[PDB]
Formats: C-alpha cells, sequence, structure tokens
C-alpha cells in the first residue's frame, strides 16, 4: 500500500494551511489515518487522527481547537486543517494509517498519543514552517 | 448465557480454536473475559453509532451488520444478531475469517491489552479439556 501526501508549505504565523493524504492499495481500510509532526529537538508527536468511515476525531492538546481533520465522502483520503499557525508548529509533518481491521470498537486517537502504535504504513513527510 | 471459564474453554476446544493460526487456546479464552466477560448477549454501542456484539464483542461497521450502522462492510457476511446466540458457533466462525485475513489477535483490542504478553496458558489450566 502508499500514502499520498500533499500541501505544506511556507506560512507566516498566523496563517492557515491545509494538508492532504491520499491512502492508495486497499482492499479494505485503513482503519486509521492520523498526522505526525516531527520538529527539531523536540520527540515525535502525533497531532490528529480518525476513525475511517466512524469518523470520529481526536487531536494533541497543543493543537485542540487550531486543527480541524475530516475524511471525504469514504474516498480513502483526509485532510488536514492547520489555523492559527504558530511558529512552533513548524515541523516535519507525516501520514500515518492503521491496516488492522479491528473486531471490537477501537479508538484511532489510542495509539495516536502512545508511539503511534499500529500505524504501520507511512507516508513521505512534508515540511511545514511557520515564519514570524 | 454466561459461560464459565473451563466451559467456555472446552466448546472453544471443539470449535478448533486451539493453535489456530498458531494462537494456543488460551489466547481465545482470555480474550472472550476481557471483551464480553463471558456473556454472550453482551453488547456494547460505540461512539460512532456502531455496536459490539457477542462473546467476543465483533464490530458491526466491519464485520456484522445489525441493520442500523451506516456503511458496515459486513466483512463476516452475517447478521450482527446471529452472534448473541448462545451457540458461540457464528461467532467463532467470524472470529476465525478475522485471524485469517492478516489482522492477528491484534484485532481484539481487549486481547491486546489484557491477555498478550502475558502467561496465557493459565487460562485455561485447571479445565477439564
Amino acid at each position: 500500500v502508499q500514502l499520498q501526501a500533499s500541501g505544506g508549505g511556507s506560512v507566516q504565523a498566523g496563517g492557515s494551511l491545509r494538508l492532504s493524504c491520499a491512502a492508495s492499495g486497499y482492499t479494505i481500510g485503513p482503519y486509521c489515518m492520523g498526522w505526525f509532526r516531527q520538529a527539531p529537538g523536540k520527540e515525535r508527536e502525533g497531532v490528529a487522527a480518525i476513525n475511517m468511515g466512524g469518523g470520529i476525531t481526536y487531536y494533541a492538546d497543543s493543537v485542540k481547537g487550531r486543527f480541524t481533520i475530516s475524511q471525504d465522502n469514504a474516498k480513502n483520503t483526509v485532510y488536514l486543517l492547520m489555523n492559527s499557525l504558530e511558529p512552533e508548529d513548524t515541523a516535519i509533518y507525516y501520514c500515518a494509517a492503521d491496516s488492522t481491521i479491528y473486531a471490537s470498537y477501537y479508538e484511532c486517537g489510542h495509539g495516536l498519543s502512545t508511539g503511534g502504535y499500529g500505524y504501520d504504513s507511512w507516508g513521505q513527510g512534508t515540511q511545514v514552517t511557520v515564519s514570524s | 448465557k454466561v459461560f464459565g471459564r473451563c466451559e467456555l474453554a472446552a466448546a472453544m476446544k471443539r470449535h478448533g480454536l486451539d493453535n489456530y493460526r498458531g494462537y494456543s487456546l488460551g489466547n481465545w479464552v482470555c480474550a472472550a473475559k476481557f471483551e464480553s466477560n463471558f456473556n454472550t448477549q453482551a453488547t456494547n454501542r460505540n461512539t460512532d453509532g456502531s455496536t459490539d456484539y457477542g462473546i467476543l464483542q465483533i464490530n458491526s461497521r466491519w464485520w456484522c451488520n445489525d441493520g442500523r450502522t451506516p456503511g458496515s462492510r459486513n466483512l463476516c457476511n452475517i447478521p450482527c444478531s446471529a452472534l448473541l446466540s448462545s451457540d458461540i458457533t457464528a461467532s467463532v466462525n467470524c472470529a476465525k475469517k478475522i485471524v485469517s485475513d492478516g489482522n492477528g489477535m491484534n484485532a481484539w483490542v481487549a486481547w491486546r491489552n489484557r491477555c498478550k504478553g502475558t502467561d496465557v496458558q493459565a487460562w485455561i489450566r485447571g479445565c477439564r479439556l
């Protein structure tokens, strides 16, 4: 399978950006899709996730209220709308999916905030830079 | 029906779950305990409108259709109501597809949080099998 990410670039603090990610080559799933980000000198942070289909979302505390993730007509594509971008938000953003089709209900944000456990498919990172 | 540990262990061995895909019987009994507490009628509703049915809490958005979960993929091509039977047969059949489909026993959240990595065989020792 392959994850195709696009968007990102440079923007002035306060602006907004929208990243998108397209999972390709799936028969079923993925069950989860989310975003991770890696800034210099910091730990890899899980930013947002969503249960495919079900639509339920999860967000890191640092981006709650500013970011919004959504699915596109079950088309296996998700978007990450980032508003009120601040320079601390400067980082490399990664799209990731969890290919497991769980038997019992599973909350995608769980693995998101615990080392990305379960997310087995990663895409090419995309640089996002917020200048002053 | 609310099975007893050893009673269910016996009934699962009879359905060939023992060493299925290499999973020793203890896994399936442990999963059942923290999923449904051995209750074949247990049904838990989830925030996305889906529901988990039966002894192995199978979900209605992916594995079975209960007629009220928008988008049900119904991968086990069976109604969910069939999973609330005192006869674990339908549940085991479905549970087998979920595992042989490459999901492994990870598919069960409860198994991953309460059984995986522990001495799962403790779940069947002391049983007449």
